[PDB]
DNA sequence: AAAC
DNA sequence: AAAC
DNA sequence: AAAC
DNA sequence: AAAC
């Protein structure tokens, strides 16, 4: 017999819908398309995003972003994909990672959890990449759990928490930044030329404290350049940004004449532009949906810390542009702000930053937003969003605080034979 | 590598028409003749 | 909606019937991407190989391979690679007995 | 009622598809000719099963 | 130490290249659709060895 | 103090000569260049080839292929690298492999 | 000779090696032609018949 | 990548004259004046 | 029935 | 990483 | 001495 | 890897 061996590549429509709904900042998958070595990726995901209904009339604009992520299989099997590639036909099949027995506890993978309880390492392995090089921040530890099932309900529903927009209090210098540098002197000499170098060690620290901590991030500072094949990284295709909106509802009955109800339907469009697949992998599409990081009771750095000395309220440049970073704890920034909370922050920020005023009046009003109590914990547990601070906002429903109804327009071009050659013994 | 954000379909939401794609190509289905 | 039909002669005495068929795209809340649902991947099933695809038998496959509570007694022959040809609507797990939505629920 | 609009599930190959055909072969040879033969019947009952109900 | 310019001695086909290749087939019958799968798993090996090793 | 946290892009002179010497069909190193990330390297090597002086006339031309390839240190070290440039200063050094004693163990 | 390498841009820290390598075409005292050393020729062996091969 | 061989430098071979390389720039040596 |  |  |  |  003669067999047929080849396939001319043609376009594949590979479009499907997607109903969606998630927490407000945590990451979820919203569409995965498995690709094949050589073949070509466009995309045109259009819907409507909306928010669950919520309590009074709409008074700030949630924000939207959409991103396609490429996550070569190598980057998650490494030498195993290797050598299966190689093998080829009797390879051994692929490991697979393990899940609660729960029909939402792979959610965060945008799929229903099978009754086996697991699903391809990949479609795990992958999401945690994305997360680890472009969501957490840089100085926190990289998620690193082996298989779904060691996640919490909600990361396993809802996908991973993300950084708030950022703050002073939200983005503050990492945790290990140094205030001080000590160069071990003699008793009664100091050596010019060693404190001389003692200054550039601590530049190429500082470096690496405040901008890289990151691999491919070194290199760059070095005029060099890092493949994405370098670090592991799953590359960014496509990135969109939107801000929701909508309209209000106006109440007519006789207990409800004057009261709102704020209906944020917001049409949305995803574009990823063609896109060449070098080699087998998943093409991720994620969803994130976050507001201004609004506190009820923030206050003015200089309006929460007590007397103020020359060096604060003055805006003498010598001296901001010469001193190390000021230690502040979360009590001069907010109203209930637990003192032992500290953070560092550069001098002078208070001079290039200012927080957003909420009247009193409107403390723990439902249906704003807002953030009611300081955030308390470690500075990690600080800057990652907490979807219960937005319970209060929305009426409460089965959907979650935002769901999604979109059309995946997409096209592969591949090439595999057609189904019938597929069906036709000759 | 990802970029410009574009959401901003300025636009009342329309319901969903129709899950198949754009363009399409060759034939998926075969039942043993038309099926309507 | 307008339904016309252009002028049509009659060869011989008959009855001209009009049916209409209302429809929705049959959307499970519980359906999963085939290579997500039957375990261990092959090299078969996952490396997109025209001389495998293009040479093999039907493949036999269980609704339990695509549905969370499929049937795993209830078979079907789809052909090799229809898996890469094709792709499912997704149904978040929140939307799963939630009334209002024309979605199969099992 | 009607047939769904096609899927991998609402639109599997026609339940009696066959996967396998058996040539009844001699015991230690096999007629390379009959083989050829096999084969082209076999074509056409695969299009009747296919597309030609 | 590199290798010799090609040659019919110096670069003969990889050194398990195979030379014949059995499918394991019933006693009075081979299924006509598994030989045509037979075939095309072979390829598929045929092309690791020669070319993509 | 404030150092000299700059430097600007300058062409480097890194020209030597070779003085080389092999067998037939064995493949030897004859220069190499530690890169740093983000220069731009050229090269124009100019020289003669010759063989021993042979036991009689000129029968057949050998042939002589020159080859210049870049490793990256990653692909070396891996892992190690990748922390030690994060690491910085203090980074643990880099391993070094063992060598015969011969002056020529390592041509 | 001359050995030109082009501009290089140097995406990561690493070390640049140049090699050579000189050799003589393989031939040897004694080598046959095929047809000429291997016994009584063949249809398979002499005629160059394109089916065949 | 590589790819064209040119040692085909047609000539008789001229004593190597020099190890300073083609394009030079700033000053390396500090020896504390000038040093023929 | 994206067919020698 | 609004960089000698 | 490829120098504020 | 002078490749449906």
């Amino acid at each position: 017999s003669n067999i047929q061996t080849g396939a001319e590549r043609m376009p594949h429509d590979l479009s499907h819908l997607g109903f969606l709904a998630g927490q407000i900042g945590r990451l979820i998958t919203i569409s995965t398309t498995p690709v094949i070595a050589g073949d070509s990726f466009e995309m045109d995901a259009v819907g409507a995003l909306r928010l669950s209904p919520l309590r009074r009339g709409l008074a700030i604009d949630s924000t939207v972003d959409i991103f396609t992520f490429y996550v070569p299989h190598r980057h998650v099997y490494g030498e195993q994909w290797i050598k299966f590639m190689k093998d080829g036909v009797n390879a051994t099949p692929l490991p697979t990672v393990n899940t609660t027995g729960y029909i939402d506890h792979a959610a965060f993978l945008g799929t229903i959890n099978p009754d086996t309880n697991k699903i391809p390492k990949h479609l795990f392995q992958g999401y945690l990449n994305i997360y680890n090089n472009y969501f957490k921040a840089p100085w926190m530890p990289d998620r690193t759990e082996a298989n779904p099932n060691e996640l919490n309900q909600d990361d396993a529903r809802y996908g991973f928490r993300c950084c708030h927009l950022k703050n002073i209090w939200t983005a503050p210098l990492p945790p290990e930044t140094e205030l001080s540098r000590q160069m071990t002197t003699s008793t009664t000499s100091i050596d010019i030329m060693g404190l001389q170098a003692a200054y550039a060690n601590l530049h190429t620290d500082q470096e690496r404290d405040y901008f890289m901590q990151r691999y491919r991030d070194v290199i760059s500072s070095f005029g060099g350049k890092t493949s994405y094949d370098a670090d592991n990284r799953p590359l960014l295709v496509m990135r969109s940004n939107l801000w929701a909106s909508g309209y209000d509802v106006d109440g007519t009955d006789q207990t409800s004449l004057g009261q709102f109800s704020g209906r944020v339907q917001q049409t949305y469009k995803h574009s990823v532009p063609r896109f060449f697949v070098p080699e087998h992998g998943t093409m991720f599409t994620l969803a994130l949906v976050r507001f201004p990081p609004t506190a009820t009771k923030e206050i003015q750095y200089l309006n929460a810390k007590g007397a103020l000395t020359y060096t604060d309220i003055a805006g003498d440049p010598v001296l901001y542009g010469n001193l190390p970073p000021r230690e502040i704890s979360m009590k001069d920034v907010f109203r209930s702000g637990d003192s032992s909370k500290k953070f560092k922050i550069a001098e002078g920020q208070w001079y290039r930053y200012a927080p957003s005023y909420v009247s009193p009046a409107y403390h723990l009003l439902e249906g704003f937003p807002f953030i009611q109590e300081p955030p308390s914990g470690d500075l990690q547990e600080r800057v990652l969003i907490r979807h219960h601070d937005y319970d209060q906002c929305f009426q409460s429903v089965q959907l979650l605080q935002w769901n999604s109804q979109v059309k995946f327009n997409v096209t592969v071009y591949r090439n595999l034979p057609t189904t019938r050659d597929s069906i036709m013994t000759s | 590598k990802g970029k410009k954000r574009s959401g901003a379909r300025p636009g009342r939401p329309q319901p969903l028409r129709g899950t198949k794609g754009k363009r399409k190509g060759a034939r998926l289905w075969y039942v043993g003749g038309q099926q309507f």
